[PDB]
RNA sequence: AGGUGAAAUUCUUGGAUUUAUUGAAGACUAACUACUGCGAAAGCAUUUGCCAAGGACGUUUUCAUUAAUCAAGAACGAAAGUUAGGGGAUCGAAGAUGAUCAGAUACCGUCGUAGUCUUAACCAUAAACUAUGCCGACUAGGGAUCGGGUGGUGUUUUUUUAAUGACCCACUCGGCACCUUACGAGAAAUCAAAGUCUUUGGGUUCUGGGGGGAGUAUGGUCGCAAGGCUGAAACUUAAAGGAAUU
């Protein structure tokens, strides 16, 4: 027995400058020991949370922005965008029945030559005339959704890295870009980009390390 | 006059040793002897020039493949993986 | 008696009749 | 002639003297007498080439690698055998790798790792047939054959 | 059922069903006489056509292959028959 | 401005994992399972088990001082019953019945592609 | 003897399609020829629902849901689940209740 | 489609199969096409690449084979370089590539 | 902790169960997944390039009897089982056993080799099912449902009357199942086929005959074997089988 409460430093964590409120939540690393200071302790930790409590509108009480602690600044762990995800709980909530699920994937590189991969989820709905209880597609139309989802995604990216790409992810401007070309074809309900993952990032760069401090 | 029903280039091993043994023999024997396609020309005219090599008569460049087959079941799933890493670090 | 149990009882005594049959090869 | 795979005289006109010393990079089931190879921590991940594991990835297969960065190649030198990687670490360079002894050992991310396995698709999977290819077999190894029985003498 | 007269037909069942189930085979389609703005000669064409029918000197493709009737451009005149 | 974190409590069959962690996840806070109060095992994922479960974690979270927690409960997920603990939700009935600000209620039970064979087969586990 | 149209369950002119094992006694059987029911479970239950909203942080919150899909084995699904053995022409029944 | 273009112009077009003839057609001034696939030595084609800029001719590097580029020329024999001389039917001078 | 109805096994001071950061082989393609698809059958559900194919209908298209279904024969053939290269992620014949009862080989527990899938090739079999043959015309209505043709300054859209896509409307051939009775038929069950069979014949592939014995003896042909198609007879016995009813 040692009651670790002592070496259980009730630390804290916040957000960068790409969002709104630089407040995410408190944590608990470990008291500064011998050859294990309170700077290079973990740093590989992460911050998984819905961007609703991360911003200020309960409309986004869905979708979970994925972050990963970089290092400590002001005895307050910073953070950075490692990717975007969709709540597993809201995934089964948007699935009704008698329909068709249209999904797609695509690997893309940014200007900073960052390796990530934006996807896109899609559910089906009827029309203001149709009587059909299904609203399926001739497949050759759902197959056209994949060549158009990747078209859109890989046509705007490859610039300003995910710093400006994530600056359009949160305000869900893609929900009106997907429903933009689809307006001249099929209606579709929900319509979101769902997931995207990043894993090809160099090492600790002090450059964008102070671009998170503001 | 094919002097075989189920022996082929193994009948040269008569009744000695055993059937089971000689059976598998003919397998990779054929997948070594046969003028293997040289991907360094796309023209198949390269046989087995000693254990693990394929002497090519199409630019005369000897080839590094398999002990019998030009690519075993093992070094096959491996042909894939090295390709995978290549791109991730490429661009 | 199940038909699969009766079908195998005789399948074993049929492969067994190939044994006492090997006494004539 | 005496092993079981195409070992090549890998030429180097010497990075400090003008004399071509054909060094030696073992067998690779996927090469040819005429490849523009590159060796050194700053080369491409093309088979035949090589760089220390501080320039390679998690789950790679290569040969004639040093357990001690310089041995010129210890592990990964067999007809039909390879070496994959089971882990890594940027600091301390402790990249865990897959060796067929049923276990795995840790190396440093500075050891020379030459891309590709040793050539020889399925040898112990194509019988001697007769002690003939078996006598001419121990011919380029050692007179440990024939092996008698203990209960005997 | 009971009694009718498949000897004397009606105009309703003449513009609804397939000529292959009525009493005699006959095309429900037709041809057309469509011209282009600048042709002072003649131009006789088909209906669905399938293959795209071109022009004379200013070949600007009159129509293209459609599942329906070979669609015409903004420089043509849909002339029925 | 609150003392954030993530509950990430679990509740399978024959046990109920009643403990909380931090938003990072690479650091937990308390464990305390329900069978630790009951010495019979007959009733493991039972009702009073979860009550006494969030009882041993109730005063321990009062020691850290964390209250605002983004809970991420689970059933069993993976490839088993895929059904939440029968009396394991009685843990929420006792932690709220004592005090603990809850918000951002969600789940993270991963559903498979029926990939790895399930434990049953054709004829299944008929008793 | 034979009492049902597509005997199994919507099994007509195809054969082996794509099966899904039972999510109860682990009894495997085809998805398009078995039985399945959607699960609309909220987040908690019907009793302690009020006590959780009282402690809920943020203005009453939005409160999302967690749905699911069921798969039954037939044998156990009849033990005392959804069925209760039905009548003749009431067998053709394809209506919700 | 790259299939339609090839089929037609090769069943009614003036061509030249081979290094010498490609060099002869090059040192004539009536060759505008020379497609070599990835498997044939681009070294012989290196002089053809050093001659691509010298011949000023618009080359094309087909991602395939000269045994699949053999179906393109006509006989199941071996031909790495397809050098077009005079137009005979189609004009791949401007295609979807 | 894993676990059952509760146990015991087992993993646990050698820190497993526990949440988080990259991984990996092997496996899968979930939820939408349907009285629906397309494919010769068997079946086969993520994306894209390539290869080409089949198809509904479009057509005032070309042929001119091309034709129509099969003994011996000829291609694929799920899955078990196979010879061997890659292959055990889980589950998991067998096995190992902890409970159970008088007993348990088994059901329920944990682990666990063959197996699990692949490369080119074997065994060619199943409730391979629609227990119900292929095609050419007819006897009924509505449509559930898809591919398709038409007209609509029809619904939705705004960029800009054009180009417009999708939805709506009767109709609607080739498809996929259902409903009402049955004109008919059927032992009944039930069936738009089991109608068009005493009022029995439109061309045709195949097999069955009271049941045991017994798909077993023999042999031929196939295959490595297990075993496949195969196919007795004596003797015995007056019941057996099916529908449907009480």
């Amino acid at each position: 027995v040692v009651d670790p409460f002592t070496r259980k430093e009730w630390f804290d964590i916040k957000a960068p400058s790409t969002f709104e409120n630089r407040n995410v939540g408190k944590t608990l690393v470990n008291k500064s020991t011998g050859l294990k200071s309170a700077s290079d302790a973990l740093k590989g930790r992460v911050v998984e949370v819905c961007l609703a409590d991360l911003q200020g509108s309960e409309d986004h009480s869905f979708r979970k922005i994925k972050l990963r602690v970089d290092e400590v600044q002001g005895k307050n762990l910073l953070t950075n965008f490692h990717g975007m995800d969709f709540t597993t709980d809201k995934l089964r909530s948007m699935v009704r029945k008698w329909q068709t699920l249209i999904e797609a994937n695509v690997t893309v590189k940014t200007s900073d030559d960052y390796v990530l991969r934006i996807f896109a989820i899609a559910f089906t709905r009827k029309q203001a005339n149709q009587v059909k209880r299904h609203s399926y597609a001739q497949s050759s139309h759902i197959r056209a959704i994949r060549k158009v989802i990747s078209e859109i995604l890989t046509k705007e990216v490859q610039g300003s890295t995910l710093a400006q790409l994530t600056s359009k992810l949160i305000p869900e401007v893609i929900n009106k870009e997907i429903e933009n070309a689809t307006k001249d074809i099929f209606p579709l309900q929900n319509i979101h980009v769902r997931k995207v993952k990043l894993l090809k990032q160099p090492k600790f760069d002090v450059g964008a390390l102070m671009a998170l401090h503001g | 006059a094919k002097r075989t029903k189920k022996v082929g280039i193994t009948g040269k091993y008569g009744v000695r040793y055993g059937s089971s043994l000689r059976r598998q023999v003919k397998k990779l024997e054929i997948q070594q002897h046969a003028r293997y396609d040289c991907s360094f020309c796309g023209k198949k005219t390269v046989k087995r020039g000693a254990a693990g090599i394929w002497t090519c008569s199409c630019c005369k460049k000897t080839v590094a493949g398999g002990a019998y087959t030009v690519s075993t079941a093992a070094a096959a799933t491996v042909r894939s993986t090295i390709r995978r890493l290549r791109e991730m670090v490429e661009a | 008696m199940r038909a699969k149990w009766r079908k195998k009882r005789t399948r074993r005594l049929k492969r067994k009749r190939r044994k006492v049959r090997a006494r004539s090869k | 002639s005496g092993r079981g795979a195409p070992l090549a005289k890998v030429v180097f006109r010497d990075p400090y003297k003008y004399r071509l010393r054909e060094e030696i990079f073992i067998a690779n089931e996927g090469v040819h007498t005429g490849q523009f190879i590159y060796a050194g921590k700053k080369a491409s991940l093309n088979v035949g080439n090589v760089l220390p594991l501080g320039s390679v990835p998690e789950g790679t297969i290569v040969s004639n690698v040093e357990e001690k960065p310089g041995d010129r190649g210890a592990l990964a030198r067999a007809s039909g055998n390879y070496v994959i990687i089971i882990g890594h670490n940027p600091d301390e360079n402790k990249t865990r790798v897959r060796l067929p002894s049923g276990a795995k050992k840790v190396i440093s991310s500075d050891a020379r790792g030459v891309i590709g396995v040793i050539a020889g698709g399925g040898r112990v999977d194509k019988p001697l047939l007769k002690a003939g290819r078996a006598f001419h077999k121990y011919r380029l190894k050692r007179n440990s054959w024939p092996k008698t029985r203990g209960v005997a003498m | 059922v009971l009694v009718q007269d498949l000897l004397h037909p009606t105009a309703a069942s003449e513009a609804r069903k397939h000529k292959l189930k009525t009493l005699v085979q006959g095309p429900r389609s037709y041809f057309l006489d469509v011209k282009c703005p600048g042709c002072l000669n003649i131009t006789t064409v088909f209906s669905h056509a399938q293959t795209a029918v071109t022009c004379e000197s200013c070949s600007t493709i009159l129509c293209t292959p459609t599942g329906g009737k070979a669609k015409l451009s903004e420089g043509t005149s849909f002339r029925r028959k | 401005s609150q003392v954030f974190g993530v509950a990430r409590i679990y509740a399978s069959f024959n046990d109920t994992f009643v403990h909380v962690t931090d938003l990072s996840g690479k650091e937990t806070i308390a464990r305390v399972t329900g069978g630790m109060k009951v010495k019979a095992d007959r009733d493991e994922s039972s009702p009073y088990a979860a009550m006494l479960a969030a009882q041993d974690v109730a005063a321990k979270c009062k020691e850290v001082g964390i209250t605002a927690v983004h809970v991420k409960i689970r059933a069993t997920g993976g490839t088993r019953t895929k059904t939440p603990g029968p009396g394991g939700q009685a843990a929420l009935r006792a932690l709220a019945r004592s005090g603990l600000r809850i918000g951002r209620i969600e789940d993270v039970t991963p559903v498979p592609s029926d990939s790895t064979r399930k434990k049953g087969g054709r004829r299944g586990r008929r008793l | 003897p034979k009492k049902r149209a597509s005997n199994g369950r919507n099994k007509k002119g195809r054969g082996h399609v794509k099966p899904v094992r039972c999510v109860n006694c682990s009894k495997s059987i085809p998805k398009d020829k078995a039985i399945k029911r959607m699960a609309i479970r909220n987040i908690v239950e019907a009793a302690a629902v009020r006590d959780l909203s009282e402690a809920s942080v943020y203005p009453e919150y939005a409160l999302p849901k967690t749905y699911n899909k069921l798969h039954y084995c037939v044998s156990c699904a009849i033990h005392a689940r959804i069925v209760r053995v039905r009548s003749r022409e009431d067998r053709k029944n394809r209506a919700p209740p | 489609s790259i299939n339609q273009k090839l089929a037609l112009v090769i069943k009614s077009g003036k061509y030249t199969l081979g290094y010498k003839s490609t060099v002869k057609s090059l040192r004539q001034g009536k060759s505008k096409l020379i497609i070599i696939a990835a498997n044939t030595p681009v070294l012989r084609k290196s002089e053809l690449e050093y001659y691509a800029m010298l011949s000023k001719t618009k080359v094309y590097y087909f991602q395939g084979g000269n045994n699949e580029l053999g179906t393109a020329v006509g006989k199941l024999f071996r031909v790495g370089v397809v050098s077009i001389l005079e137009a005979g039917d189609s004009d791949i001078l401007t295609t979807l590539a």
